[PDB]
């Protein structure tokens, strides 16, 4: 009848300053920023993600209820959020549409400002136990020079310096942080 | 640059031996590492993410050979570095728009190259003496 | 390194500044580009025309930085991480524009807050905006 | 320094208005609190122990009435300052031995005392010429 | 700002002088009295002749405070504050000295431990050297 | 019979870091560094110092015992200590001889180094209850221009470069506890 996504977004908004990595506010139809506490389908998924040194104390994960599944899976979400990166304004996230397909293949997608099919990551792999899948990005290993760990339709979209939230010339701690954190999807 | 007779001996005689493959590279390449924002003046020069690719990278050696170039021409008129390197200074100033203070931090990079080549050799009289040439190779350019 | 007194100097200062921040980091900024052309070869994406809303809009984020500089003025490098990877590590501005957009800031500060510019106060700002400058051109990832 | 008839008709309509009794003793006074290893140079002054005790030094004052005086002969001579300036040259390199960084932060400091002293009448166009006349000085000094 | 790998590099790098700390120092301090004369004029009081035993040992107390310096280097302001009391109170030394002082020790260091200084160790050895510089040349108390 | 002398010489020898105040060790004949739960006699004159902000956790105090008494007081100890002043030789401080007189006056002298008859600080007053008697020594207030809260005879004897751990041009914290502390005298 119906999916609901867990996903912490990186472990760069995370940060004790919230300015230094990805802020969310004005969750909206469907979507909630949820105290890690009281989201604990996400609980394992969260311990096992690359999050800052100045890690903040009390974290909230993005929920997103409501979602339709077809199932192979097609799953959409109405939840809309705001996101805001350092000091810029604001851009709404909405419309997330999570395909997967022969249990490695697929990608999670979204509006992001005026732009509609921005893939955020493509999916590396994916597992189903009892009523919950587990998603898996793939990310590319850090080794030398630009490391995009997003897919290029997000940085593309949000510019050069806005992107410094999305990647990283070096392969230090802070910015292996930056890359997506993996989902947890409960089907209800 | 006022340098005594023996002075320039000294400059002369060590600069004789210094390996002009090798030596402006990892100059530059320490500029470049030590002073990273200096990078942004080699942006197209490609992978500078770690001090390994900076050192290793073929344009960085290249160019690093041309600024040990200008630094032997240097070397050849000590009495009028402003109108020797005139050209230069017009290029990095008014085209590259690189404040003065690196090139007082090249030519001390460059004292620390000389140093880690010679050893022993590179005694405190020998900088003494290629403080006064890198000083005045800084002034000229800007 | 601030002492105690700078560190209260600078609060009481900086807290004198209250709604008129985005003014103050707009003048300080146009003063910048005005003053010492070569910083405006860091914002070629900009209008820099006098009175630009884009310098405008940055000066207001330029002055809110501080604001939480301020703020956590015993924590800075944690604070301001993400502003060092944007100006180290990203942008890589030379040391030296940070001391000219600092001395349009004191100026600015001196022009409309002459109350509160005593000496005692310039010298708190100079090494308060120096140790921010040291943050956000430091590489410490 | 190359400054347009507009900017120097900016900077000696400005400078007529300067109080030459105080801006001097102010601005050499800001130098001692703000940039403190300067009063090194200063130590027979007397009491430099607080910023009070600094700017209200009467030695201080007297002493900045004759910096200020310097920089006014600068706006006499801006296509010479260096032959100007000659003579305070050798005096504070050859005799004092100060570092000619002190020489920009003291520029830097004059613009902040005008900046107070003038408020909303130190626009962004009258600094921006002031700064190419404390460059000029402090150029023609080291 | 120093990063994690700086201060790793730092305590390694340093700890390879050992029992030639005195004579490091000592070398550092006769680099930068030869090549930059004016440093002199700190040491009005001293015998400032090569190898001079006055020197030697001045040298030896230099390379102690940086071994101090290195081992306290999350805690310096507290670990070196008698160092500022004089330097930035008593002796007032302008900070270009401490560059200079700063670039003899590279130096020294390059010359007698090639395999130590490489690019990366360089690199943290200068950014140590200036927070240093930062803590002796400042009024915090 | 004799006296006990309990002196913590001025809060700017209790620094975390032992080079940023005096420094005592190599105490002989009859002297002895203490740790100051063992000295409970000097417990609440201790308690009342200036000490700088970076203040020691556990604190030794100079014990100098068998001192001779002449009842007025003139009170001498064989006592002998070695003083280090941050990176500097040590300087052997020995002969301390105090003179009491009509409730407000009288001295602290010493032997420092090669030079005898030292004073190291005038006294304000001193008072005298059951055996113990409580000296004060008499410290000029910090106004502005050179502080100096010894007397000159020791810093003269110092040097310019060693006066810096005894007297400062400002009258902050950690310069105010660079003055001497006063001292408890235990008459057996
Ligand atoms: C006190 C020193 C400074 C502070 C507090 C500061 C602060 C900021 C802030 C808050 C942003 C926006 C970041 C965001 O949106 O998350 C920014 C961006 C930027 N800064 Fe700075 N900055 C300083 C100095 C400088 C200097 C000296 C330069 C160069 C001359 C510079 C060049 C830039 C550029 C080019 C951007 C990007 C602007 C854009 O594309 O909108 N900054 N800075
Ligand atoms: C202080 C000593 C220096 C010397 C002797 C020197 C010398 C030179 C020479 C010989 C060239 C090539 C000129 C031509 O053939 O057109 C050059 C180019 C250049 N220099 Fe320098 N230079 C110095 C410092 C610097 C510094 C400190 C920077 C930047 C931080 C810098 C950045 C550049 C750049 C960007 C170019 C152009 C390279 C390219 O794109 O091909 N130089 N320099
Ligand atoms: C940058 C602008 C400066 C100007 C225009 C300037 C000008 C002057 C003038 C006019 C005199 C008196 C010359 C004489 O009549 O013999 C003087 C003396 C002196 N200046 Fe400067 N000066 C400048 C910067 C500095 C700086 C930055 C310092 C030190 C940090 C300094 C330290 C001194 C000292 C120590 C004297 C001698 C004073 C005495 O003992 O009577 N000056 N300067
Ligand atoms: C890395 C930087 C430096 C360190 C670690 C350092 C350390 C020291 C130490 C440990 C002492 C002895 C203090 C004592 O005995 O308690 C000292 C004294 C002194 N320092 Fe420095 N110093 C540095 C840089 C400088 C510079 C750049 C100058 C001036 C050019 C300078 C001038 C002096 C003078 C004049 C003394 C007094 C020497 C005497 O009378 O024996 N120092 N310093």
């Amino acid at each position: 009848k119906n999916a609901d996504l867990y996903w912490g977004f990186s472990g760069s908004s995370h940060h004790k300053y919230d300015h230094n990595g990805p802020k969310f506010e004005k969750a909206g139809k469907g979507a909630e920023l949820t105290n890690i506490d009281a989201a604990s389908a996400y609980a394992e998924t969260f311990k096992k993600g690359v999050f800052p040194n100045n890690k903040r104390e009390k974290s909230d994960i993005l929920v997103f209820h409501n979602g339709e599944v077809k199932t192979s899976y097609q799953i959409n979400w109405p939840g809309e959020v705001t996101m805001k990166l350092g000091y810029g304004d604001g851009l709404v996230i909405k419309d997330l549409n999570l395909m997967l397909k022969n249990g490695n293949m697929g990608e999670l997608k979204a509006t992001v400002g005026e732009n509609s099919n921005i893939t955020l990551f493509d999916v590396q792999e994916y597992s189903v136990s009892d009523n919950t899948i587990t998603v898996t990005p793939k990310i590319p290993p850090c080794t030398t020079g630009t490391w995009k760990p997003w897919h290029n339709d997000l940085t593309s979209k949000l510019g050069s310096l806005k992107s410094v939230f999305f990647e990283s010339y070096t392969c230090n701690n802070d910015d292996i942080a930056k890359k997506p954190l993996p989902l947890t999807v409960v089907l209800n | 640059v006022h340098l005594t007779p023996e002075e320039k001996s000294a400059v002369t005689a060590l600069w004789g031996k210094v390996n002009v493959d090798e030596v402006g590279g990892e100059a530059l390449g320490r500029l470049l590492v030590v002073y990273p924002w200096t990078q942004r003046f080699f942006e197209s020069f490609g992978d500078l993410s770690t001090p390994d690719a900076v050192m290793g990278n073929p344009k960085v050696k290249a160019h690093g050979k041309k600024v040990l170039g200008a630094f032997s021409d240097g070397l050849a008129h000590l009495d009028n570095l402003k109108g020797t390197f005139a050209t230069l200074s017009e290029l990095h100033c008014d085209k590259l728009h690189v404040d003065p203070e690196n090139f007082r931090l090249l030519g001390n990079v460059l004292v620390c190259v000389l140093a880690h080549h010679f050893g022993k050799e590179f005694t405190p009289p020998v900088q003494a003496a290629y403080q006064k040439v890198v000083a005045g190779v800084a002034n000229a350019l800007a | 390194v601030l002492s105690p007194a700078d560190k209260t100097n600078v609060k009481a200062a900086w807290g004198k500044v209250g709604a008129h921040a985005g003014e103050y980091g707009a003048e300080a900024l146009e003063r910048m580009f005005l003053s010492f052309p070569t910083t405006k070869t860091y914002f070629p994406h900009f209008d820099l025309s006098h009175g630009s809303a884009q310098v405008k809009g940055h000066g207001k984020k330029v002055a809110d930085a501080l604001t939480n500089a301020v703020a956590h003025v015993d924590d800075m490098p944690n604070a301001l991480s993400a502003l060092s990877d944007l100006h180290a590590h990203k942008l890589r501005v030379d040391p030296v524009n940070f001391k000219l957009l600092s001395h349009c800031l004191l100026v600015t500060l001196a022009a409309h807050l002459p109350a509160e510019f005593t000496p005692a106060v310039h010298a708190s700002l100079d090494k308060f905006l120096a140790s921010v400058s040291t943050v956000l051109t430091s590489k410490y990832r």
